[PDB]
């Protein structure tokens, strides 16, 4: 106890959070209690009586070859750090998504030293579930600032900036931001002196008490853009080609409202079969060409608001192909892309999608500073019994599940 | 005293109920004296005096064999106002989790509530005065110094207090297992039944020692063990018998208790289906209407008295074992499956049944079961089951690749056990060369209820053929019916409806519209069938009318 706790105090009129706890396998129960039972010794957490009526669910992800402890405080951080970022909140750099290499480092060690205020502590209450509801469960309760928990890094943020000054001072060209418990660090340096200046803070911090699990993931945020809808480009056209395009320049109308259709749907009068190749007109190439430029255009009037939240839609393109968007308000892209994970025998549908949603998180952190809401295209009882097995993130996003995804498929490569 | 009681608060802003009693005549008063003078002799209550405390009603009633009283406080208004606890174990542990053993003792702690202490600072809440016959003489206050019957946070506070009282047995004892619930003690043991009553009885003096009385006479229960609606037999367990009562005119109400007999029974039972049943109970609008039966549920019915007419069992975890599961399909949205380790025994059975939707084919359904097993075993055994599904893997890897959603299935065997799991159809990915191409087209007005479908092709053929008592979304689908009837075993149809083409790309095998169920069927028919989308009014080559 270096300092008296800060006071931690939840927004007034509202309680703590009590989630339920999802069953897990025998398997991750073993490795929770190993990893609880050695917490426990090092006074990290303590068990709890029937009067702590709060509960947050706890995972086991695999970090690694050893288990690691994952905590969905996502209910707790919205009870108390949408009041917490307003008192000690972390500010946003916008530069950070200028720099051409950004590294991720964990510092989640450094919550351990800090104790936690002991009114505070009855609400990080989680439970270790048992199979087959033999035992009513093990409940721990934490004592020191806990992980995935946002109030850790903003108590800690004076403590960070500290150890953090001597470092600037020698290089005041790298941009240094902490979100919970990563410190992206973005330079404009080769590749090279960019991992040299890296394994620099991580000995400087490492001399300071801070230890960082790093020893052998690195952006490029210069790259990240909207990219631009292409039209396709075939040697000859048919009716359907033409179709597939006119239909597609409509579906586009509604983002880029300066597209005319009228001399593409002229090409073909009507009553024609699909397989028919019909050429283009003069003004239907005039037509064509003139849509292939605007499409390649940003979109005006597209800002970031910070009073509404972010959302990501994810869609299936199949071939371990994935396309995404991010917005706020309809037809108001931010930001698209595209992920793609290596096919072969090492890969299925849920696990690219999982590492899909955290590629896309990190961007969203690095570009405004907080993560958006996903709606994913899985089943809600499938996504929530494998998305632990190929998390490696510190952190959860919040997430609904859609059913009826309509021909924007095709629409969106 | 030694029980260390559990500090409970009240809400944050309240205050304990200060609410009085003055009925019940004056017979059951000195009935309840009875009573209240022999707790207070066991420290169960005290008397308090006129320092302005809280209170509470309390209410006297006699029962069958009234040789036995009954004390009966109503602590509603006071669980209004105590904090809230964490929630006692809400799910029962299942039987087909349960390991072996060869022995299994069972034992219930009497007056158990009243042998933990209340926390000191919280029984001034729990007041009550006896009223006396108003004849200015003043009511006798109590208050209680253990967990009151019927309290708030009664069952959590004895089950801490149980699970602590257990630990230093469970110590000195790790080769026994103790299953705890309610006021209830299931130990069971591999021990030699010389020395596991020996074990038995050192548990109950230790309890005892706690205040905390066993069943000294006799041992209370025998292996047939009827326990939350189950049979547990030593080497096998049921549910307890399942009674179908005969009537003439069924009500809502019955027939909530029969689905809730069915479903209990499709444990272990195998092939109890309840689609039919619970579709009477479709209509929520009722509580004692007498809802006629249908001709399907009367079969249905009949189909499950038939399985409850020969007694089925179900065995116990075997965790060297590997744990299999088997599904097969039942032909009308539902399925069943039977989880197991023994080719003859079975741990556990179970059915899903998709009421969610409209439209959905075979292999989506076959998917959804999955889950449901999935998180069954996870739940009952920690760990997944090995799948055995009929269904060929070209089959299922076309699906997937296919579909829009991410699926994930497990290591899974093809089993060669009919009625298997097939798309009927596929439709082609690029325009087919050389066959007619349909533009069709459907309308209705919603007012009058009366719209008309029909297409024009490339060859110069049309036709419109009108509709009654439709939709606009009927008509586009009868309007793409209508072509898959007038054309070859090659069409081309071409349609500006998303709702309609939404439909017959998720390929679905069956549904309770006719319409869409005829459409499937002309699309097996076919032999190539290209469905494409325009938008509505760009004048593209559809041609449409108002
Ligand atoms: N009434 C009641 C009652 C008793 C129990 C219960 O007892 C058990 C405790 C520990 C154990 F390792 C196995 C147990 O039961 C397995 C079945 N069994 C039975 C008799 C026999 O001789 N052998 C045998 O295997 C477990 C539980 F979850 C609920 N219970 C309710």
């Amino acid at each position: 106890s270096p300092i008296e706790t800060v006071p931690v105090k939840l927004k007034p009129g509202m309680d703590g959070p009590k989630v339920k706890q999802w069953p897990l396998t025998e398997e991750k129960i073993k490795a929770l209690v190993e990893i609880c039972t050695e917490m426990e010794k090092e006074g990290k957490i303590s068990k709890i009586g029937p009067e702590n009526p709060y509960n947050t669910p706890v995972f086991a992800i695999k970090k690694s070859t050893k288990w690691r402890k994952l905590v969905d405080f996502r209910e707790l951080n919205k009870r108390t750090q949408d009041f917490w970022e307003v008192q000690l909140g972390i500010p946003h750099p916008a530069g950070l998504k200028k720099k051409k290499s950004v590294t991720v480092l964990d510092v989640g060690d450094a919550y351990f030293s800090v104790p936690l205020d002991e009114d505070f502590r009855k609400y990080t209450a989680f439970t270790i579930p048992s199979i087959n509801n033999e035992t009513p469960g093990i409940r721990y309760q934490y004592n020191v600032l806990p992980q995935g928990w946002k109030g850790s890094p903003a108590i800690f943020q004076s403590s960070m900036t500290k150890i953090l000054e001597p470092f600037k001072k020698q290089n005041p060209d790298i941009v240094i931001y902490q979100y919970m418990d990563d410190l992206y660090v973005g330079s404009d340096l080769e590749i090279g002196q960019h991992r040299t200046k890296i394994e620099e803070l991580r000995q400087h911090l490492l001399r300071w008490g801070l230890t960082t699990p790093d020893k052998k993931y690195e952006l490029h945020p210069d790259k990240w853009t909207v990219q631009p809808i292409v039209l396709p480009e075939k040697d000859s056209w048919t009716v359907n080609d033409i179709q597939k395009l006119v239909g597609k320049l409509n579906w586009a109308s509604q983002i880029y409202p300066g597209i005319k259709v009228r001399q593409l749907s002229k090409l073909l009068r009507g009553t024609k079969a699909l397989t028919e190749v019909i050429p283009l007109t003069e003004e239907a190439e005039l037509e064509l060409a003139e849509n292939r430029e605007i499409l390649k255009e940003p979109v005006h009037g597209v800002y970031y608001d910070p009073s509404k939240d972010l959302i990501a839609e994810i869609q299936k393109q199949g071939q371990g192909q994935w396309t995404y968007q991010i917005y706020q308000e309809p037809f108001k892209n931010l930001k698209t892309g595209k992920y793609a994970r290596m096919r072969g025998a090492h890969t299925n549908d849920v696990k690219q999608l999982t590492e899909a949603v955290q590629k896309i998180t990190t961007e969203s952190i690095v570009i405004w500073g907080k993560t958006p809401k996903f709606k994913l295209p899985i089943q809600k009882e499938t996504w929530e019994t494998w998305w632990t097995e190929y998390w490696q993130a510190t952190w959860i996003p919040e997430w609904e599940f859609v059913n009826t995804p309509p021909l924007v498929k095709l629409w969106y490569q | 005293s030694p029980i260390e009681t559990v500090p409970v608060k009240l809400k944050p802003g309240m205050d304990g109920p200060k609410v009085k009693q003055w009925p019940l005549t004056e017979e059951k008063i000195k009935a309840l004296v009875e009573i209240c003078t022999e707790m207070e002799k066991e420290g169960k209550i005290s008397k308090i005096g006129p320092e302005n405390p809280y209170n509470t009603p309390v209410f006297a009633i006699k029962k069958k064999d009234s040789t036995k009283w009954r004390k009966l406080v109503d602590f509603r208004e006071l669980n209004k106002r105590t904090q809230d606890f964490w929630e006692v174990q809400l799910g029962i542990p299942h039987p087909a989790g349960l390991k072996k053993k060869k022995s299994v003792t069972v034992l219930d702690v009497g007056d158990a509530y009243f042998s933990v202490p209340l926390d000191e600072d919280f029984r001034k809440y729990t007041a009550f005065t006896i009223p006396s016959i108003n004849n200015e003489t003043p009511g006798i206050r109590y208050q209680y110094n253990v967990l009151p019957q019927g309290w708030k946070g009664s069952p959590a506070i004895f089950q801490s207090s149980m699970t602590k009282i257990l630990e230093p047995f469970a110590a000195q004892n790790p080769d026994i297992v103790i299953y705890q619930y309610m006021d209830d003690l299931y130990v069971g043991s591999d021990l030699e039944i010389g020395q596991h009553r020996t074990k038995i009885e050192e548990l109950r003096q230790h309890l005892l020692r706690w205040g905390l009385t066993t069943p000294d006479k006799k041992h209370q229960k025998e292996p047939p063990f009827l326990w939350m609606g189950y049979e547990l037999h030593p080497d096998k367990w049921t549910v307890q018998p399942i009674v179908l009562p005969e009537k003439d005119s069924w009500t809502v109400n019955d027939i909530q208790k029969l689905v809730g007999k069915l479903n209990w029974a499709s444990q272990i039972y195998p092939g109890i289906k309840v689609r039919q049943l619970s579709k009477l109970l479709r209509g929520t609008k009722a509580l004692t209407e007498v809802i006629p039966l249908t001709e399907e549920a009367e079969l249905e019915l009949a189909e499950n008295r038939e399985i409850l007419k020969e007694p089925v069992h179900g065995v116990y975890y075997d965790p060297s074992k590997d744990l299999i599961a088997e599904i097969q399909k039942q032909g009308q949205g539902q399925w069943t499956y039977q989880i197991y380790q023994e080719p003859f025994k079975n741990l556990k059975t179970g059915k899903y049944a998709r009421m969610r939707g409209a439209h959905t084919n075979d292999v989506k359904q076959l998917t959804e079961a999955v889950q449901k097993i999935t998180t069954e075993s996870i739940v009952i055994w920690g760990k997944t089951p090995k799948f055995k599904l009929p269904i060929q893997k070209e089959t299922w890897e076309t699906w997937w690749t296919e579909y829009w959603q991410a699926t994930w299935i497990p290591e899974w065997e093809f089993v060669n056990t009919p009625p298997l799991v097939k798309l009927w159809y596929q439709l082609e990915k690029e325009p087919i060369v050389g066959a007619e191409t349909f533009y069709v087209d459907g309308a209705a007005n919603r007012e009058t209820k009366l719209g008309k479908a029909g297409y024009v092709t490339n060859k110069g053929r049309q036709k419109v053929v009108p509709l009654t008592n439709t939709t606009n979304q009927k008509t586009e689908l009868q309007a793409i019916y209508l072509a898959l009837q007038d054309s070859g075993l090659e069409v081309n149809i071409v349609t500006d409806s998303q709702y309609a083409l939404g439909i017959i790309q998720a390929q679905p095998d069956k549904s309770e519209s006719e319409l869409v169920n005829q459409i499937i069927e002309q699309l097996i028919k076919k032999e190539k069938v290209y469905l494409a989308w325009v938008p509505a009014h760009k004048g593209i080559g559809g041609n449409e009318q108002v």
